[PDB]
This record gives C-alpha cells, structure tokens and sequence, in this order.
C-alpha cells in the first residue's frame, strides 16, 4: 500500500497549494503587525 | 451475418400535449373503493329578476331552486398481453428490459388517442369550414374572441394544431415589419411564441383525425323535441329526429359530426343577449355522439351534445334566442364523405382526467412502472406446460365532461 | 469573438468531444474492474444469459462466484484508515512565520473539520485503490463566505480534463468539465419548468448492466482559466501602512470606505491577471450564466493508484485489473467440477 | 430516381394516423437502387428502397 | 436535520446507485454447494449398505 | 422535554431515503419514509375505529 | 399550492414510488443475506418443496 | 419493437390473441479498399528526389 | 473487523453534529456568565 499513500499525500500536497490561493481572496491578506 | 450489438436502433415517438393541458385537479382519487363506479359533482345556479313599478309580487312566481350534476365514469382496459419461448427470448435478451421502453409509450399514446376521440366527440363549438386549412394570423386569434365572447373567465384557454400549420403562422412572423426578437426567431427556430393571439397556441404531431360520413338532402326537423332544463339538467344531451334525407343509408352521420341550426342564436349567457360576428349573427351548433343510419322515408333519429335551452317556466337558464320547433332547417358542415385532422381549443375546465391504481394479483409477481405521472401494473405467469410465459400491462383511465360549450373545433376560413 | 451565448454553447460541446475521445477505453478499464470486485454478480457480466437449447427448453449454465481478489484490497483500505494524513504548513526562517503557519493551518483544520473533507479523501482514496482514478471538490459556500471540500462521485464518468495536460497534479489545464446525474423533480425544483430537459450523452455506462430508471438528468459544471485586464488601484493612506494595491473590484462606493483611511493616488496601472469561471452547461443550453470564483487554480483534484504516461494518452490501474482472468477462471473451474459431480453420483 | 405512389399515403408511424399537408396528402415514394431496363411490350421489373409495410 | 442515522457495514456508489456489502453475502455459493455435496453423500452411502 | 433515542428494526424494509442524496450521513436530503408495522387492536387504540 | 390534504397525498405516494423503485434489488440482497445467516431453515430457501 | 394493445371492460383476454416477437436485423457490409501507389528509382532518389514530403 | 468499527463512528459522528442540533431548542441556549 505504499505507492497509493505516496499518491494520496502527493495529491493532499496540490489540495493544499489550491487551498492556500484561494484563500487569500477569501480570507483576506495576512501582514505582520503589532508594534 | 453472426455477431449483433446490444443496443437497439432508435424509433419514433410522438408528443404528449392532451394529458399536460386537460384539468387533472378536481377529478383525482375520487373514484374509490366507497364512492363507486361513477362520481358527480354540482352546478352553479342562476337567477332571473321581475320589474314591477311598486315592488309588488304577489301575482309573479318567485325563482325556482334547480340543482344539477355532472358525472365522472371509468372507461375500459388498456390492457398489451405478449408471450415468448423463454430459450429462443434469452438467447441474448437480457433481464427483458428491451420490451418495457415500447410497451408505456405505446399505453401512453393509445391513452391521449382516445382522450382526443372524446374530447373532439363532447365538445359543442365550432368554427370555420372544415376544408380551409389555418393559414393566418385571424385564423387562431377567432378562437380566443369566441371564447372571451361567450364569457368564460375563470380558467387558461390552449389551442392545438398540426406540425405543419406552425410552420405556416411561423413564415408569417418572418416576414413582420418591427419586432427583431420575432423575426430572428421566426427565422432561426421556426418557434412561434408562447401566446398566439391572446389563447396559449401549442403544437403536436400525434393527433386523432376523423371521417364525415356521407350525407345529402335538405334536412329539417319533424317534431319539436324536448330542450327544458329539467330534461336536461345532468347531461346536457338531447335527442331529435329529421326529415328530407336521403332514402336509406347506413352511417348517415359518423361521430364528431357539427349540426347547425340555422335561425337559433347563441346568447351572451349573463346578459342574454345575441351573439354578433362583426357581419352576421352566430348560430347554435351541437355534435352527433353516436353513429346514426337512415331509414326508409328519409327519417335519422340522433342524439346531440349541448342542448338549446329555452325553457319557458325557467328563463334564467336560456341560452339560445328562440325555442327549436319543427320546420326548422338545419344543415351539416363539411363535404360529404372527406376525412381531416381536426383542430381542437377548449378552456381549463372543459374534460378532467384520473386513474385508478390497480392493486397486485394474488402469488403473482409483478411491479410498477411510471411514465408522465402514469403508473402501469406489470404481471408475469407461467400459464401452460409448452413453456409459454406471458407479460401483461394494464391502465385503467376515467373521463368526465363539465361543460359542453366550452370547448370544441376550429379550422380555418376563407 | 463570440458574442452570443449559442456561439459560446458549440464550442463547449466540441471541447468536451475533444475531451471525451482519448480517455475512453482506459475509464472503460476502471468501470469493468469497480465492477467486478465489488457488484454481487459483477465477476460474470458478459455472459449473464447463456445456455443451450438441451431438448427443447433454455436451461442455463451454472455460474458459481467465489470472491477472492477483494481481501488485499480491503487490507490497503484498513492501512489507509487506520493511519490518515492531511495537509500541514510549515514555518520559514523569519520573525513571525510560526504564527502565521498556526494561523494558516488552524483555518484549514476548521474547513476541513466543518464540512465533508474526510468523507471526500475516503471515498477518493477507496476509488483510486479500487479501479485507479479517484477525485474530489474544493468549492466556496456563503455561510460570510467559507471555503468548502466536497467529494466527487463516480470520477471516472464525471471527471474530464483538456487532453493537453500531462502533469499528475493537472495544473497545465485550460478546462475541465465536472458531471452529475439530476432527478425531473430536482430539476424543475432550480432552474425553470418552462424549458424541457435536455441531458449530455456520453454512451459510457450501461456496458454489461440492467438499466430501469429513466428518471436521470446528466448536467455538467464547466470551468474557464482566462487572463483579463483588471485596473488596480493602489490606496496610499500613509496611516497603518501606505502601501496596498486592491484591485477593481472593491470601489470607494461599493465598499463604504468613503476614502476615511485611503487616499486615492495612482489608480491607472492596468495589469494582466490569472482568472478563473466557473458555468453549469447541459445538452441545450446555458443553465447559469459563467461567473468567476475566488481562486488561480482548476479547483479538481485528482487521485489516482498507479499513473503513467505511454504514448500521449495517461495510464491508469488499481489492485483488481491484474487478477481478473485467474479469478474468472477459477470460478468456470469450480462450476464445471459442481456440474459434473452432481451428473453421476453413485 | 424516385418513384411516387400516388393513392397511397405515409402514416405518423407512432401513432397510425394519416399525414395530410394542409389539404394533400403526403403520397409514399421511393428510390431506385439499381439500373433498370425496358424490353417490348413495355414491362420494367426495378428494385426499390424504402417498403410500403 | 432529519433526524435518521444509518450505519453500513460496506458502502459504495458505482452507477448513479449505493450499493452496500455485509459479511454473509460472499459464502452464499461455497456453502449451499457443500451442504448438497454432504445430502448427495449421505443418501448414496445409506442406499447400499454391504 | 427530552431528547430520546430509539431503535430502528428491520431497516432494509422500513427506510427510504429521497433518491438524489449521495453522501453517507445523507445530509444533503430533503425527505424520507420510515416504516413500522402495526396491529389492527392497536389501529383502533390510536387514531379512530370509524375509518 | 396544495391547498388541499388529498392533494399532498399523491405526491408522497409520488414521492415513496419514486424512493423505492431504484433501491429494490439491493435491500433484497441484504435481506436475503440475514435471512441465509439467521433463519434456521433460510439456507435452502427457493427450493424447499422438491422432489 | 412495435405491440398492439386492446380494450375490454373487466380485462378478460383469456380467448383473445397476444403479440408476438417477431425479430429483424439491419446488416451492414464492408466496401473495396482504396489505394495509391508510386514508385522510383534509386538513382532518381539520389540525384532527382528533393522535397520528398 | 475494522471498516465495520471505523463506519460505526463515522456514524456516531452525525449522530452527534444532529444530537447538538437539536439540544439548543429543547434545552436552551448555553452562556458564560458568571462575573
């Protein structure tokens, strides 16, 4: 089963990467300030 | 020359227009195991008004209370039977599902032929001469004025006609003068809109077509027959005999055929007064119900649907202007024996439509299939040792006329 | 440029020809083995109604099935369950990438939690395992707006991508079409009764199977990738920050900023972006007019077992495609010992 | 080259009613499929496409 | 939400259907074809006894 | 008021779910049927004998 | 509108036919699969009177 | 295929008849090939044949 | 027996998203306040 869950977490990698692009019009911009 | 698909090459198919339009409402889950074999339901009643200068009337008769009804009654079976050699039928004939896709259409359609028979047989009113085909834009337009003449308000009004007509009207609105949505569909789709002439226009192929029935003499009444409500205050049929035909002919007058009574008019049912077409007066119509020969001496006894009713001791149900007696002269439309498509146009309230479900047969398989809101009883047995296994289908429909005039055929004129 | 909507509607339809053609007899594969390790009487389809005439009557061969190949495939879905994965953001080397990588995958948690995620990785994992081709959804639900994971059915009739792509992940992709079945009630429901319903014809399934329902409708989801000129406009408001580029869509008007913390400055720099539409499209018409969604990427995400990449056409394969004929063999073998051994008892 | 039955006429094959195009009916035809010949007395035995069921 | 709760042992949706599996199901053939193999043993053995 | 959980028997007969759901929990449903039988004493206890 | 309760009837009844009719083979493999596993007698079921 | 149906009160077919499946097949049929063929020397090959494609 | 245990809770899972649905109109709504 080991080529299937390499597959599965090399698929999760791309979900991922989707997830992260479509959140900032979502979500907003995230900037770093507190000072 | 061996191997075959699986998949089977396409046929034809008609259209479904009667079951969408006809009212499918009132009459729904009526007919059960404790109302019976047949339904009624009630009438609307009338009143008529006395004029006297000082309000006195002790001499005059007040209105009389008059209830009517109209009956709802089931028809026969749609029943399709078929049997087969299980070894030759399975040779490549899986599950049996191939025979199920002809067999419901083939219900469907038998169903919408007959409910077209009825319809085209109730119905009252006509227009136009039956030889003129539908060629313009007056000729759909006469439909919904009649009927907003007679004043039916309460309802939607559809009318229907061939393929080929709408493509007739269509090629009118091609060549229209400003409107560039009409005309770039006219074009482009050959679709004429939704409302033609102020009455939901609609199009079908599969449409029921009818004989005249050969006729000829000048005909005439012999007897005054009977038109008071109380005689016809369930049905809405009456029955009168002729003189002046032919010597003796068989099939004189098919079903469907349109008799008009020359100097009767229809009435403005409300106000009761004369209906006027732009020119002429419009004369009372009624349609032949059953099959009528002729008998030596030039006598046909038939009976009629929609009735003239002057009824003296109850004015306000009259709705013809003066009362059927003999020596009247009818006349018969159309040609002597010429078959056509006729074209229907009838309002909401016009035939209901209801089916009554059908509950399984003991230890015998079967299941239900829909198709348009159609449930259809399927049984298989094993009847007989040579291996002959029979599939049978079952439908069982009613019918039910309101009103007789409202509702009928239409052609076109000249 | 194709101003009406007719002209958009023709090439979709060759678009998805175009589409369909290649991966025909490869989805055909993954059906057939779906089929044959998990349909009850799936392992003998192709030969349901067989016999002989055997004096004059259609007596059928007997077809025994004696399911052996789903074990090890049952095995691998166990492993996976026991043990799941998900997505993980890691820092970087700055001051304060620790808190934005908790933030980030804080969020993800609470999508992934509150919606069907682990439900959309079983069943794509159990499909890629089963036949070799499992997918599913990431799509933007107004709850005000929240990012959703949904899973795909049957991704093997339903998925299509342009044929032009060859990565594992798709992401050189211009198009994508998206199919699910719809029921009359449920399509009168939305849309409209008024037009007749008109389904996408694909001819895929029905392949050694006994059709009954009528009553499925076949509409798609059809996705764009198009570079527009946008017009941004770069509020330079030096209190809490001067620099910030917005584009056009949020305006002084459309969103009450009323210029309170903004100051207009430039706003003429036109830019080519990245966008992307999303239309649901049948065998007629427009069911819903193409509308952009909040993103960059095709939103499908494909699985699969095992891919390759042989001649111009991507492979794929499960864990039942290579012991079909054994299987199918001993089950013929152990009905033709039965036959025989009940013929002649004593 | 096609031939035309005149007193016969095509049907709505689903329903089996007649097709009438206003006030004509549509008449059956047909197609010659091979080449046909002529001998004396006047008699052509032709082979046609499309069947009068 | 409506409140029915199912459970499946094994569910699967392979064309426009659920399809769900038990434990039971897959012995159906092995095991009424050993019972009527130990029936066809019992009445030969007990037909012809010396 | 209380919250109460019950059991179903003989699920395979007795539920029906609206055919176009597809999840597993059925959560994208909008009706279902639910089945039980029942004696004709009971018919009477409950409900009307008239009918 | 469906003013009426008879009206809303025949469209559950609609409703039910249009539930049940695809999910019919497959609850009849799992009750046939208790039944084989649970019934004494379940395991010859079809071919019980034979001779 | 194509069935006929019919029309009784109760439904009694016992004595009636009942359609049967009479079974036919459209056959399809393969043509002649077609086929273009050229040939050449060798030594126009080397000295005469340029732009080939 | 694994998948049979591993459907069971996914199960249960619904069970109690449906089980919380329900408890806020029969119980009421739940508030911090104790300050």
């Amino acid at each position: 089963s080991f080529i299937y869950l390499d597959n599965m977490a090399k698929s999760l990698k791309r979900a991922g990467e989707v997830w992260l692009s479509m959140a900032r019009e979502v979500y907003g911009s995230e900037r770093e300030v507190r000072i | 020359s061996q191997i075959v698909l699986k998949k089977f090459l396409p046929g034809f198919m008609s259209d479904l227009v009667l079951a969408k339009t006809v009212d499918r409402q009132l009459l729904a889950g009526e007919i059960n195991s404790s109302t019976g074999d047949s339904v009624s339901f009630k009438r609307p009643h009338q009143f008529s008004s006395l004029r006297t200068p000082t309000g006195d009337i002790s001499g005059q008769n007040k209105n009389n209370l008059i209830s009517g009804k109209a009956t709802g009654r089931v028809g026969n079976y749609i029943t399709v039977a078929v049997e087969y050699q299980q070894l030759e039928e399975a040779i490549k004939l899986n599950q049996l599902e191939e025979i199920l896709a002809p067999v419901r259409q083939r219900i469907v359609t038998d169903l919408e032929t007959e409910l077209a028979h009825f319809m085209m047989n109730n119905g009252a009113l006509s227009l136009g001469s039956p030889n003129t085909p539908i060629t313009k834009w007056s000729d759909v337009a006469q439909t919904a004025s009649f009927l907003k003449d007679l004043g039916v308000n309460e309802g939607e009004n559809y009318a229907v006609m061939d393929p080929w007509s709408a493509q007739r009207l269509a090629d009118a609105q091609t060549g229209l003068h400003a409107s560039d949505q009409l005309v770039r569909t006219a074009w482009e789709n050959a679709q004429i809109p939704t409302n033609f002439g102020g009455i939901r226009a609609l199009m079908s192929n599969g449409l029921a077509s009818r004989t005249q029935g050969a006729f000829g003499g000048t005909l005439t009444v012999k007897t005054q027959p009977t038109v008071t409500y109380n005689a016809v205050k369930d049905s809405y049929q009456f029955t009168v005999t002729l003189t002046g035909a032919t010597a003796s002919v068989t099939g004189f007058l098919k079903a469907g055929d349109q008799v008009k009574f020359t100097n009767t008019y229809w009435l403005q049912q409300q106000t009761k007064q004369a209906l006027y077409n732009g020119a002429t007066p419009i004369s009372f119509t009624a349609t032949v119900t059953a099959d009528a020969n002729s008998d030596s001496g030039g006598d046909v006894t038939v009976t009629l649907s929609g009735v003239p009713i002057y009824d003296t001791t109850n004015p306000q149900y009259n709705s013809v202007s003066r009362q059927v007696e003999a020596g009247d002269a009818v006349s018969v439309v159309g040609t002597a024996s010429q078959t056509m498509k006729p074209n229907l146009f009838y309002n909401k309230f016009f035939c209901g439509l209801g089916s009554i479900p059908l509950p399984k047969l003991h230890s015998i398989d079967s299941a239900v299939a829909t198709y348009e809101g159609f449930s259809i009883r399927v049984h298989k047995y094993a009847d007989g040792d040579a291996n002959v296994q029979k599939m049978r289908f079952d439908l069982l429909p009613a019918y039910v006329c309101f009103n007789p005039h409202m509702g009928g055929q239409f052609f076109g004129n000249p | 440029m194709a101003e009406t909507l007719e002209k958009k509607h023709e090439r979709i339809m060759l678009r998805f020809d175009r589409a369909y053609s290649p991966q025909k007899e490869v989805r055909e594969k993954c059906i057939e083995a779906t089929r044959f390790a998990r349909v009850p009487g799936g392992q003998w389809e192709g030969a349901t109604a067989a016999g002989t005439k055997l004096d004059e009557q259609f007596e059928k061969y007997p077809k025994f099935e004696i399911n052996k190949v789903a074990t090890e495939l049952n095995r691998i879905i166990a492993e996976y369950r026991n043990n799941r994965i998900t997505v993980k953001f890691r820092p970087g080397d700055r001051e304060a990438s620790e808190e934005l990588a908790n933030k980030l995958n804080g969020l993800f948690r609470a999508d992934y939690e509150e919606t069907d995620g682990g439900e959309a990785c079983d069943n794509a994992f159990d499909d890629a395992a089963t036949g070799g081709f499992g997918c599913f959804r990431l799509t933007s639900m107004l709850v005000r707006q929240r990012i959703a994971i949904e899973p795909i059915y049957d991704p093997s009739r339903s998925v299509w991508f342009d044929p032009d792509a060859k990565k594992y992940d798709k992401s050189d992709a211009l198009w994508a079409f998206c199919m699910y079945s719809l029921s009359p009630e449920k399509y009168e429901a939305e849309y409209g009764k008024k037009p007749p319903t008109s389904l996408d014809v694909t001819s895929m399934t029905s392949w050694e199977y006994n059709w009954f329902g009528a009553d499925v409708i076949y509409i798609a989801k059809y996705y764009e990738v198009r570079k527009e000129s946008v017009d941004v406009i770069s509020y330079r408001h030096p209190i809490t920050g001067e620099i910030a580029t917005y584009d056009s869509d949020q305006v002084e008007d459309i969103e009450d900023e009323l210029a309170i913390a903004g100051f207009h400055e430039v706003a003429r720099r036109s830019v080519k972006r990245r966008r992307v539409y999303v239309s649901v499209v049948d065998g007629d018409g427009f069911l819903e007019k193409p509308r952009r969604i909040p993103g960059e990427h095709i939103p499908l995400i494909p699985v699969y077992g095992k891919r390759w990449f042989i001649d111009d056409i991507e492979r794929v394969e499960g864990h039942i495609a290579k012991a079909m004929d054994p299987q199918r063999l001993y089950n013929l073998q152990v009905s033709m010992l039965a036959d025989t051994a009940a013929q002649d008892p004593g």
